[PDB]
């Protein structure tokens, strides 16, 4: 009688993976990982806090608004469906507010209701307090394993508004790289530079098809499932050392990654893939304000009349930072150049994690 | 061994549609982006549209969007170019090239005529 939120699931991975396309072309060529439905969480919670043109630049960005039958219902849903079976995975959201402001009679109940947390109230002008008590939050949340955020130096005294999400991962296969067929290997930066990286190998049937895009660059992609069926890594890497990953990124999309796994046919794969560790720290302002939401970063134009009447109240600061491990715990693919990841959870279609490894 | 060859070209009333095709031969097609491309006299050559191997990811050229759908079938090894509401601007020899870089393969071309 109830089937998976996966036009939700959809409609938040897009949005998300848009923000990755900002924050990945913004980047001179560097690590970025991210996490699409976090962002899409953390924003959506926010369209219940905004009004006027605020909202309609939100809503008109994500494709969706909260404000409809349900669409909370399924985020929620869709957020339990995810946890369920999971520290491999850890998630938090949070939107901290200046404790002096009047809140709207009816918010916080209803902001409950919904989502199943709370707008977290703190005095800004004690500095030193109010980014302790984020950087808390966040480290307690993820299990200790994001313990900073570097971003709240940009918090002083006049910070009314601050959104936060935070996510890290580090999965289990379903079937693990032996530990003895580790070896180091020279991976090719783009910059033209080898570094000698440690690298798991692994002989398997693996869920492959190759894919090339509009203008012409070919990739592998290959399926590594998790431990639990419910979760899979996919990894799109550039045929040959010469092709750009960034062809591939400026193209992504959730419903792209899907047709993947609808042609994807199992076979007979050496897998050469470097381990890596992956931490970033995203400031969400420029990519969210080149989707169009300028007004609720300024003090005068952003409406929040749905968490409050007084002003100015506008989003000082939006940080996402996510940290991501991957380790061993007839045809060769061999992963020594750059390539893109993305974690996706099956059942809904849902982007969990997406980035590009330029340096392990 | 290689060959693109295109096919349903012709004259036709401004307003009107046409089909075009091409078919493929000699390489792994399904691991190939397809194209469409345009040149007149006088004017240079210039995309009209371009698909991915799967998924349907298209680019349209800015004069033919909203008007000019591109499609493809693997397993039939074709690429098919949907014209509608063409114009008189529309005149030229419309060329098909398979494309995985850095490899490129070109047609032999098929004229179209509105007017």
């Amino acid at each position: 009688v109830h089937h998976p939120p996966s036009y939700v699931a959809h409609l938040a991975s897009d949005f998300g993976v848009r923000v990755f396309q900002q924050v990945a072309q913004a980047s001179k060529d560097r690590n970025v990982v991210f996490s699409p439905y976090g962002v899409a969480s953390v924003l959506a919670m926010l369209q219940l806090t905004t009004g006027g043109e605020t909202q309609q630049q939100i809503q008109a960005a994500m494709g969706f608004k909260i404000d409809d039958k349900g669409m909370a219902p399924a985020l929620r849903h869709l957020y339990k469906e995810l946890m369920g079976p999971w520290d491999e995975i850890s998630t938090t959201d949070a939107i901290f507010v200046q404790r002096d402001l009047k809140l709207v009679q009816g918010f916080m109940p209803h902001f409950f209701r919904l989502f199943r947390s709370t707008v977290k109230q703190v005095d800004f002008s004690e500095v030193e307090r109010a980014r302790f008590i984020i950087n808390d939050w966040v480290k307690t949340h993820t299990k200790g394993m994001i313990s900073h955020l570097l971003g709240t130096g940009a918090v002083d005294q006049l910070t009314r508004l601050v959104l936060v999400n935070a996510l890290y991962f580090n999965g289990q296969w379903k079937t693990p790289f032996p530990d003895s067929s580790t070896h180091r290997r020279l991976f090719h930066k783009s910059d033209g530079s080898t570094v000698s990286v440690p690298m798991m190998a692994q002989t398997n049937k693996f869920n492959y098809t190759e894919f090339t895009t509009p203008d012409g660059h070919y990739y592998d992609i290959l399926e590594l499932p998790y431990h639990g069926d419910t979760l899979s890594m996919f990894i799109a890497a550039p045929y040959e050392k010469e092709v750009p990953l960034s062809a591939l990124t400026n193209i992504l999309s959730a419903q792209l990654i899907s047709h993947w796994k609808g042609n994807m046919t199992r076979l007979p794969r050496l897998l050469v893939l470097p381990k890596f560790s992956l931490e970033t720290e995203v400031d969400l302002r420029k990519p969210l304000e080149n989707l169009g939401m300028t007004d609720m970063f300024r003090p005068f134009q952003a409406d929040f009349t749905s968490l409050s009447d007084q002003e100015p109240l506008h989003v000082a600061l939006a940080l996402q930072k996510v940290k991501i491990e991957v380790n061993e715990s007839p045809e060769e693919i061999i992963i020594d150049r750059p390539f893109l990841f993305v974690v996706r959870h099956n059942p809904t279609g849902t982007v969990l994690f997406m980035g590009q490894v330029m340096e392990p | 061994q290689v060959q693109l060859v295109e096919s349903g070209g012709g004259l036709v009333q401004p307003g009107g549609r046409l089909r075009l095709s091409c078919a493929a031969s000699g390489f792994t097609f399904r691991t190939y982006a397809m194209q469409w491309y345009r040149q007149s006299p006088g004017t240079e050559r210039e995309l009209v549209a371009a698909i991915s191997n799967i998924g349907g990811v298209t680019d349209y050229g800015d004069s033919v969007k909203g008007r000019f759908t591109i499609s493809r079938d693997n397993a039939k090894t074709t690429v098919y170019l949907e014209m509608n509401s063409l114009k008189p601007e529309d005149t030229a020899t419309y060329y098909c090239s398979a494309v995985r870089l850095p490899q490129r393969y070109w047609g032999r071309g098929t004229q179209v005529t509105v007017s």
